[PDB]
């Protein structure tokens, strides 16, 4: 079809090769991310091939800033440069403007340079769907970008492998007025639904922003609160 | 042209699927390996009668299979 | 289309409320109803019906009924039928919001 | 005089014994065509248009 | 919980569990959820039948209905119906089985549905109703097939999968193969009632006339 | 669900007085009464007045009786606005509500009437069988068997046309009650069987109880093959007599051959029989048959045998089991005769070239009678 280049249009208006970047995500991996009442949620899961893989040398939720969490849909690489390039962009802002960089602002120049990627014939997107947690003067916010240049905001969300069935457990299993406790417990709960298999303080990871700041669970309490609970 | 000669060989299929007439008892059944494919205008439920798995043997699963051939 | 040939064009956009209302009844007049069923519920909770998915609507829970062994269908067949003939169980989720707006 | 009255190996010779003991697809497939294939007139007086397709899905083998 | 149930002495515990709950929600709603859990499993797990089995558990609904912990009374609604199974009050199982069944289709729990639609089959064979508790059985069959089972679920599904097959008498060797699992899913947990599908086990090498 | 109107509670209730064993009975003044006024029957409650002893209620009488004329007028007034300034289907609410009311009143006349011109007026065929399903109750209810009959007929007709599925349904139960209201046990039970899965006459009765009559007619009616495989074998029985232990034993115990407990279980459930307010005028035929078919079962596996082995087995004595086997073989229901002497049954069961034959002979003078009337179509 029309995905061979990059910079031209199907007769039905659409550019098949950024949907088949879209069908590269959700096919990576699992992840939901919620906003609760007072913070919010991003937890991604940690399986690899082989017993051999350090997973704790892999980390995959990221500070962007102190007060910005990062998760990513599961094409790796591509994650790690575009959280270059955003780590570097929240670093430009906080020295532009003298202040923080907005969470939504923040997704907006990572998505503007995800849509920079997506035109010329001899480069492809990163087809990476990023969920972004952060707090702005006080409110907390949860948006999703995605390979197109789109974005959005959330108040709960799930993509990678088994993406429909943690949507419907986030419309089901969730209420705005959500503690932060029982957002992590929602957040892993959805995760033991989405994933096949089980999970301990080896397999899974999460990043939590609260209003003092951002900060990635340990393992430790990732066990936590996915084991001896629910 | 093969990718239209391939959309048009589905839209034959479909239209057979739907096509074939009543009082005849010809039941269709396909293969797959992925299943997270395939046209959901083929999954649509008008013509889908049921959706069957068949994964990899696990345990007991493989002992009955060792065992019916050994 | 030019002029002096096949003259006439014709439309058929998507059933609407009575539209659906009157494919329902046409397919399910063969089936075996019974009391409670409420048809127009199912045809309002079907909104977009491809009319020939109505047909798959009343297969389906001819369906539900005869996995069932049961030959007579409820207004709850019909409604979980709606819920696998809905067609956006793949859907609503392909990112369409998203770089198509 | 008037008398009194398949194509190729399609008739496999294998019994659901041979079967490696698949038993809930057994259950599956059994409701999904060999009721249709044996008893279709019920599922017709039932009016629904007895079954026409079932979709077989996993790993290759 | 564990030393006032090991000890026999829960006949207090109809204070103690009453006199928690403000203490329950000032704390989280699933560590509640939690302690919760394991207070009602250690009072339930004994011989304490003192004539509060199903009081306790019904008030603790109310409880949980009022203060809209919903998913809280659905477990807890689930480990009444075990023990109206248990006390052989299979109609009203039916009953309480079947509208939990019905809130539960309302969300998408399936980790309680295949459990509720576990003890649906078990009452309904206990009830010598074959063909519904073979449905129930197919039913928490696809629904376990959805998601990885716990060695725990997967013993005990796999147990009831082969007393359902074993219920019809045209095979046994599936029957055996299933019980198999059972036993060895439940020595993975050293679970009791290993014994038990151990048991089944060898009912079906006496029923296949090969002793 | 169909609605229940007229209630075959009060039904139950009245034949129940019927009885002069319950007329003294004090249990049903509480229940009775309570629907009595609540549904106002003023002409059965005149009629039960003047017959069963009891009196007048004169304030319940007094609110019954103006109650029932002016809803008659209000419903009237409304059926003239219907008819003088409303299409049909206004028109037939308002006929509707006024036979429901007049049914719910219990007035047999003004019932039947009023559903007569509702049916003769009626739009379409959907309309029509459930005024026959109404008259059916009204005749179950008062036990008019011809307007049973007449209403089965009238139903089976009407269906005829193809009515949908679920008329259909409900005339096997209604035709199935009829059966057993005319001793038919043999279709009965076929329809009894066919509808046990399938049963949804709520209105009728309930559930538990229509699996009672089921078992009840089929071990009269079926042999005991059909007997395993269809109500043996049939799981909902069984799911609904796990909470019915009593008739279960009274099944198990003929299929089991445990003939003591069985007549035990048959002697207890003569009792219901006989109260039952539609199973009553057949009950001693009932009782009767049973009894045979218990005897032609033990018979079944024995050359011959001892009174006192039977005797033992039925948990009853030589000289009563004598005097039964002396009528029932008097009656030739059964195949064996007695040696007294030693006190014997001896079986003298035809075998099957035997029974051939003379099933042979017999129908061969029932049609060479026919053929003799037959004849003299020659000379006139």
């Amino acid at each position: 079809g029309y995905s061979f280049s990059l910079t031209t249009f199907s007769p039905s208006g659409k550019l098949v090769q950024i949907e088949y970047a879209l069908a590269a995500v959700a096919g990576g991996a699992p992840s939901v991310g919620i906003k609760a009442a007072n913070g919010v949620v991003l937890a991604t899961e940690k399986k690899q091939k082989s017993i051999l893989y350090d997973e704790r040398s892999v980390h995959k939720v990221e500070p962007i800033t102190k007060h910005i969490g990062l998760v990513y849909s599961g094409m790796g690489p591509d994650y790690r440069v575009l959280v270059h390039r955003a780590r570097k962009l929240a670093q430009q802002y906080y020295l532009v403007y003298q202040e923080p960089i907005p969470t939504a602002q923040l997704v907006q120049r990572v998505a503007s340079v995800m849509q920079e990627y997506t035109q010329s014939g001899g480069v492809r997107p990163f087809g990476v769907s990023l969920l972004i947690c952060g707090w702005n003067e006080g409110r907390p916010y949860l948006f999703q970008s995605d390979p197109s240049g789109a974005y959005f905001a959330w108040k709960a969300t799930a993509h990678g492998k088994n993406y429909v069935n943690g949507k419907t457990f986030l419309e089901k299993r969730y209420n705005e007025d959500l503690e932060l406790e029982d957002a992590i417990h929602t957040a892993i709960l959805t995760l033991k639904e989405s994933f096949e298999g089980q999970m301990t303080e080896d397999n899974i990871e999460v990043g939590i922003c609260n209003e003092a700041g951002f900060r990635r669970l340990t393992p430790t309490e990732v066990k936590d609160y996915l084991a001896a609970i629910a | 042209g093969a990718d239209r000669e391939v959309q048009r060989i589905l839209l034959e299929l479909l239209n057979q699927m739907d096509g074939f007439d009543q009082n005849v008892n010809v039941k269709v059944i396909m293969a797959t390996n992925r299943a997270d494919t395939l046209d959901p205008a083929l999954l649509r439920p008008g013509r889908l009668d049921r959706k069957i798995e068949f994964p990899l043997p696990d345990r007991r699963q493989k002992r009955l299979i060792f065992s019916t051939i050994t | 289309l030019r002029p002096g040939r096949i003259d006439r064009k014709i439309e058929f956009p998507p059933p609407n409320e009575e539209a659906r209302l009157d494919i329902l009844k046409i397919h399910s007049r063969k089936m075996n109803l019974t009391r409670g069923i409420n048809l127009r519920k199912i045809a309002e909770l079907m909104p977009g019906a491809s009319g020939a998915e109505v047909k798959g609507v009343c297969t389906e829970a001819g369906m539900y009924a005869l996995r069932e062994r049961r030959v007579h269908v409820t207004q709850e067949d019909f409604e979980m039928a709606v819920a696998k003939v809905m067609q956006k169980d793949s859907e609503k989720n392909m990112s369409i919001k998203k770089l198509w707006k | 005089d008037v008398l009194p009255p398949l194509t190729s190996d399609q008739k496999p010779d294998v019994m659901y014994a041979d079967i490696g003991g698949m038993d809930i697809q057994k259950q599956e497939v059994r409701e999904a065509v060999e009721l249709p294939l044996t008893h279709f007139e019920l599922y017709k007086q039932i009016g629904i248009d007895p079954p026409r397709g079932v979709l077989m899905y996993g790993p290759p083998g | 919980g564990s030393l006032l149930a090991k000890t026999g002495q829960a006949a207090e515990l109809g204070g103690l569990l009453k006199y928690v709950r403000p203490f329950l929600n000032s704390i989280s709603k699933a560590k509640a959820a939690r302690l919760v859990r394991s207070l009602l499993d250690l009072f339930l797990d004994m011989e304490a039948a003192t004539g509060q089995e199903v009081e306790l558990c019904l008030e603790c609904i109310e409880w949980a209905k009022s203060e809209k912990r919903t998913f809280l009374r659905q477990a807890l609604e689930a480990r009444l119906v075990s023990l109206y199974f248990d006390t052989k009050r299979y109609q009203e199982a039916l009953h309480l089985g079947s509208q939990l069944l019905r809130e539960l289709k309302k969300m998408d729990d399936k980790a309680l549905l295949v459990e509720v639609q576990l003890l649906e089959s078990k009452t309904y064979h206990a009830l010598s109703n074959l063909p519904k508790a073979r449905a129930a059985l197919t039913s928490a069959r696809t629904t376990a097939n959805a998601i990885y089972c716990p060695p725990k679920l997967q013993a005990t599904l796999d147990m009831q999968s082969g007393i359902i097959h074993a219920a019809e008498e045209k095979d046994w060797k599936t029957a055996y193969s299933y019980f198999y699992e059972a036993f060895e899913g439940y020595d993975s947990i050293d679970s009791p009632k290993a014994i038990t599908s151990l048991k089944y086990m060898l009912l079906c090498k006496i029923m296949l006339n090969t002793p | 669900g169909l609605p229940k109107n007229p209630d075959l509670r009060i039904a139950q209730l009245r034949f129940l007085l019927s009885l002069p064993e319950h007329r003294g009975d004090a249990a049903v003044r509480d229940e009775l009464m309570a629907a009595v006024r609540d549904n106002n029957m003023a002409p059965y409650y005149e009629a039960l007045c003047k017959s069963l002893d009891w009196q007048i209620d004169v304030d319940l009488l007094n609110k019954m009786k103006k109650a029932n004329e002016d809803e008659l007028k209000r419903l009237d007034e409304e059926l003239e606005d219907a008819e003088k300034n409303l299409g049909e289907s206004e028109i037939r609410d308002a006929m509707m509500a006024k036979a429901e009311y007049l049914c719910r009143i219990g007035d047999k006349e003004g019932a039947l009437t009023a559903f007569r011109k509702t049916y003769d007026k009626t739009v379409a065929l959907g309309h029509r069988l459930d005024i026959v399903f109404y008259l059916l109750r009204i005749g179950l209810f008062y036990m008019d068997n011809d307007l049973i009959t007449r209403n089965t007929e009238k139903a089976k007709s009407l269906i005829e046309e193809g009515g949908d599925w679920d008329r259909r349904n409900r005339l096997k139960v209604y035709q199935g009650l009829y059966c057993v209201a005319i001793r038919d046990f043999k279709q009965a039970a076929e329809l009894f069987l066919d509808t046990v899965s399938t049963f949804t006459s709520y209105e009728l009765m309930d559930y538990k109880t229509f699996v009672t009559y089921t078992v009840y007619v089929s071990m009269i009616a079926l042999e005991r093959p059909d007997l395993r495989e269809k109500v043996i074998k049939g799981a909902e029985i069984l799911e609904v007599l796990h909470s019915l232990p009593a008739v279960r034993q009274y099944l198990f115990s003929l299929y089991e051959c445990r003939y003591s407990v069985f007549f035990q279980s048959l002697a207890v459930v003569e009792q219901e029989m006989k109260k039952d307010w539609l199973f009553a005028p057949h009950y001693r035929y009932y009782v009767r048959e049973m009894r045979i078919h218990a005897y032609s079962q033990l018979l079944e596996s024995y050359r011959s045998l001892t009174l006192g082995y039977m005797a033992e087995a039925f948990g009853v004595g030589v000289e009563f089991i004598d005097q039964e086997l002396s009528r029932f073989i008097a009656a030739g229901r059964l195949h064996c005769k007695i040696d007294k002497v030693n006190e014997i049954v001896e079986t003298n069961r035809p075998d099957s070239k035997n029974w051939q034959y003379q099933e042979t002979i017999k129908k061969g003078d029932l049609l060479l009678n026919r053929v003799q009337k037959l004849s003299r179509v020659i000379n006139m």
